[PDB]
RNA sequence: CGAUGUCGGCUCAUCACAUCCUGGGGCUGAAGUAGGUCCCAAGGGUAUGGCUGUUCGCCAUUUAAAGUGGUACGCGAGCUG
RNA sequence: AGCCAGGAUGUUGGCUUAGAAGCAGCCAUCAUUUAAAGAAAGCGUAAUAGCUCACUGGUCGAGUCGGCCUGCGCGGAAGA
């Protein structure tokens, strides 16, 4: 079971999300079902070290935001072409 | 670190005089000083020397383990001793002692010998084996040493001095 | 001594070690391992 | 020694060879060499690379190479001056981007794996990595 | 490899063309002088070489 | 031998203590091949397998077993004292085989304890059932 | 001390070219070896290998203690083959029986280091395996 | 390009070290003798003739060795031609 | 890590060779006393013999190991 702890984009765009992946995060958003799309913010570290599991990619996750859970599963991953670190997450709502 | 964790004990008959970074130590063999890096701390409390670092100084612990570990063969030096036994292999390959000058003979044109430091003694049980006596335990390494660089010992019979504890690789002249 | 730019382990007896500032092999038991990094 | 059987046209311009990789997930097989340094591999290195790793696996499993050169490159002989039109195709070269999926192989241990392909890397030009393929 | 012998102009006695290539496992030394470039006539010469050791060999 | 094994290792030899009422005592400080085997031989011919020569009298693993029952064994921990299980029989008489051992080219470091099975002294108690 | 098995079957007296002078490292005798081995075997069968220890004394008297003969040569009379296998796994030998095997090893079950027998009869059995003969 | 005289020889050299000899050392598939190979070392020394304009080369006979390069492929307001 | 111990039996596996005993090579590459012992990981012989390795116990008692990313740094690095 994974409980990933994220948090609300405050801001978008090629701009911001090499910012964060210098500063220790990178990006995912949440989509699916009939809320709109929810643009997170994760902690590379401890995302890396999770989907190091191959149950990661199979299992329901969830993720906590502003003290909200949301239950999604993994839809597609974006690695950086030679490194191991991960660039944004799909999620797909449960 | 974990050698200067070990303290060593003083025994009975055993003087202990600090002064800054400079140790002396005496007993019934005879006397040592050593200066010891700044690094060092070395405190005698009523039976022991232990070790520590200064503050401020990186290699500390690697400082204060050397210096440990130095004190401690000061303690064994000046105790009891330090015995290195030398051994000769050869035909005439032979040593003889006149006082202090070792009179090695090892199929050389000239006679060798080798003028000891003062710290040392040394004594020919046989005709080929060496035990020399010491209380520096560096000294007495180096000496034996010096005896056995004369003519180190080949790989392809042994032959020239060895340490007597040495065991020593022997090749095989393939045709 | 081999002098290479390259220096390793060779057997299980071979160790590393560093001596004023250069790289060396010094092999217990064999000396045709004994290597330099130079 | 891979090289087009045939080609639409004989000669090619120089080229850049800007951007990161396209093969970058190790996709056919179970363990890849992917490359981080961006360069160019003639069908030399490539064939060089694959029998070092073949022969370290012994001939067993299956080895995948995930770049195919088709980059004809052109020298001009010994002692011409420089007009007088391109010069003739030499070799053939596959650029390389950073994170470029250079080999694949399976049934193998990891280890073995490894070492296959540490022997090939050691015959590359671009400095590479081992991974791994990856559920997603 | 070094200059042309023979007789020629003072290109031909001055330029390093000549390659003279000796097979040292043998000893036979011979290359040529003849064409301007030198690797042409190393590589052409060394033809010839490949032919004195195979005579030399057979 | 991770925590599991541990654990098969300690109930095995609780289960052992439990259902035997026997034991003796062992120290090999120069414990030959010859002796441990002959020992072993010996159990094997009196009855099963089920004797061992098990060597783990260890500060922190049978110190930590023996508060099932017979607790006196936790202060025999010390000075290295390693036990030889009996199941069957009342008063075995194989207690005297590590005494013979012992007198047969041994250091004398097992001290023969006897662990007072019968609460008894440590000295050697020659009566056994005939 | 100094003990080392190293026999011949005990048809042949003085094994001087086989082993010769590793049974000759010291200067002991070469007869006294033979003249004990030829007394033990005139109790036995003879033709068969026979393992014996040797601990040579300061005091000139070699002590020598006997062993059953090898389970080796066992087999091999059993099985009734005189080749035991060559690579085994693609054509088999031949067949071997439990019954026989514990028949085997019940009479070196006195000197053997096993209470029930079937341990070191399943144990033959696994020789017999890997030499190349299934049971 | 309102001139920077090219090959080779002679005389004179000076520097580099990727050392030919001598010097110190490690491994050797180094028994010794003699080698192989690698490392440190530029203090000194480092052929004479036959042929050829030759540098080079081949040959003859020496030598501890007959080093590889820079220097306007050193040196014609120094010589030769 | 080191100090104290061991590291057995089938078996000397069958071969082809001149002999193969683990060490020349190949196939089999199991099981047995089990704390634990690979038909063998190394050194040795003419072949053994012989010294070892893996793995088990014993002593002292707090860290140990080997991967990843990375910052700075070391060698590789010889010319007039
Ligand atoms: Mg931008
Ligand atoms: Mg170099
Ligand atoms: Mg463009
Ligand atoms: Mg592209
Ligand atoms: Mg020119
Ligand atoms: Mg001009
Ligand atoms: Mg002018
Ligand atoms: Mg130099
Ligand atoms: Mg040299
Ligand atoms: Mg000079
Ligand atoms: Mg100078
Ligand atoms: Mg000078
Ligand atoms: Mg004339
Ligand atoms: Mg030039
Ligand atoms: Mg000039
Ligand atoms: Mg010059
Ligand atoms: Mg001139
Ligand atoms: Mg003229
Ligand atoms: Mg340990
Ligand atoms: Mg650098
Ligand atoms: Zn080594």
């Amino acid at each position: 079971m994974f409980t990933i702890n994220a948090e609300v984009r405050k801001e978008q765009g090629k701009g911001a999300s090499r910012r964060l992946r210098a500063a220790n995060k990178f990006p995912a958003i949440i989509y699916g079902g009939k809320e709109a799309p929810l643009a997170i913010e994760l902690d590379h570290d401890k995302v890396m070290n999770m989907q190091a599991k191959a149950e990661f990619y199979s299992e329901v996750l969830t993720i906590v935001v502003d003290g909200k859970e949301i239950k999604v599963k993994a839809q597609d991953v974006q690695r950086h072409p030679y490194k191991p670190k991960l660039q944004h997450i799909d999620f797909v709502r449960a | 670190s974990r050698v200067a964790k070990a303290p060593v004990v003083v025994p009975a008959g055993v003087d202990v005089k600090i002064n800054g970074q400079v140790i002396t130590i005496k007993g019934k063999n005879g006397e040592l000083t050593r200066t010891l890096n700044d690094a060092v701390e070395v405190k005698h409390a009523d039976n022991t020397l232990t070790f520590g670092p200064r503050d401020g100084y990186a290699d500390g612990w690697a400082q204060a383990g050397t210096a440990r570990a130095l004190l401690n063969s000061m303690v064994i030096g000046v105790t009891e001793g330090f015995t290195k036994k030398l051994q000769l292999v050869g035909v005439g390959y032979r040593a003889a002692v006149k006082g202090n000058v070792i009179n090695l003979s090892l199929g050389f044109s000239h006679p060798v010998d080798h003028q000891l430091p003062a710290g040392i003694t040394a004594e020919c049980p046989t005709q080929t084996e060496i035990v020399l006596k010491g209380a520096d335990k560096q000294v007495i390494g180096q000496v034996a040493a010096d005896l056995r660089a004369y003519r180190r010992p080949e790989p392809y019979k042994g032959k020239g001095v060895r340490y007597a504890d040495e065991v020593v690789r022997t090749k095989e002249a393939k045709k | 001594m081999k002098v290479r730019a390259s220096v390793k382990k060779l057997c299980r007896n071979c160790k590393i070690v560093k001596r004023d500032g250069v790289i060396r092999v010094i092999c217990s038991a064999e000396p045709k391992h004994k290597q330099r990094q130079g | 020694m891979l090289q087009p059987k045939r080609t639409k046209f004989r000669k090619m311009h120089k080229g850049r060879n800007r951007g990161l990789a396209q093969g970058t997930d190790v996709s056919f097989g179970s363990f890849g060499l992917k490359a981080v340094g961006r360069g160019r591999l003639t069908a030399r290195q490539i064939e060089a690379a694959r029998r070092a790793m073949t022969r370290a696996v012994k001939r067993q499993g299956k080895i995948w190479i995930r770049v195919f050169p088709d980059k004809p490159i052109t020298e001009k002989p010994l002692a011409v001056r420089m007009g007088k039109g391109k010069g003739n195709v030499e070799y053939w070269v596959a650029l390389i981007q950073p994170g470029k999926v250079l080999y694949e192989m399976d049934g193998v241990p990891e280890e073995l794996a490894r070492e296959a392909f540490k022997l090939a890397a050691a015959k590359l030009p671009i400095k590479t990595t081992f991974v791994t393929k990856t559920v997603m | 490899t070094t200059r042309s012998q023979g007789n020629g102009g003072q290109n031909v006695n001055k330029v390093n063309s000549a390659v003279r290539a000796t097979h040292l496992p043998t000893g036979i030394s011979v290359l040529a002088q003849d064409s301007r470039s030198q690797l042409d006539n190393k590589k052409l010469a060394l033809a010839r070489l490949k032919e004195k050791l195979a005579e030399m060999e057979l | 031998a991770l925590n599991l094994q541990d654990k098969q290792a300690i109930v095995a030899e609780v289960s052992e203590v439990a259902k035997g009422a026997l034991s003796a005592v062992v120290a090999d400080s120069r414990g030959v091949t010859v002796d441990k085997m002959t020992e072993l031989r010996k159990a094997g011919r009196e009855a099963g397998v089920y004797m061992r020569v098990v060597r783990n009298t260890l500060l922190r693993r049978a110190v930590e077993g023996t508060p099932f029952e017979c607790l006196k064994d936790a202060f025999v921990g010390p000075t290295l004292i390693a036990y030889s299980m009996e199941h069957p029989g009342a008063a075995a008489r194989l207690f005297k085989e590590f005494a013979k051992a012992n007198a047969k080219f041994e250091v004398k470091a097992a001290a023969f304890e006897g662990e007072l099975i019968p609460a008894s002294q440590i000295d050697r108690l020659a009566t056994l059932p005939t | 001390q100094a003990y080392v098995k190293l026999q011949v079957a005990a048809g042949m007296a003085n094994p001087s070219p086989p082993v010769g002078p590793a049974l000759g490292q010291q200067g002991v005798n070469i007869m006294e070896f033979c003249k004990a081995f030829n007394a033990k075997t005139d109790s036995i069968e003879k033709g068969l290998p026979i393992p014996v220890v040797i601990t040579v004394y300061a005091d000139r008297s070699f002590t020598f203690v006997t062993k059953t003969p090898p389970a080796a040569v066992l087999l091999k009379k059993a099985a009734g083959i005189k080749s035991g296998s060559g690579k085994p796994n693609k054509d088999k030998v031949g067949k071997i029986s439990r019954a026989q095997l514990q028949e085997i090893a019940q009479t070196k079950a006195a000197d053997m280091t096993g209470a029930d027998i079937e341990a070191m009869t399943r144990s033959i059995e696994g020789t017999a395996r890997s030499m190349g003969l299934v049971v």
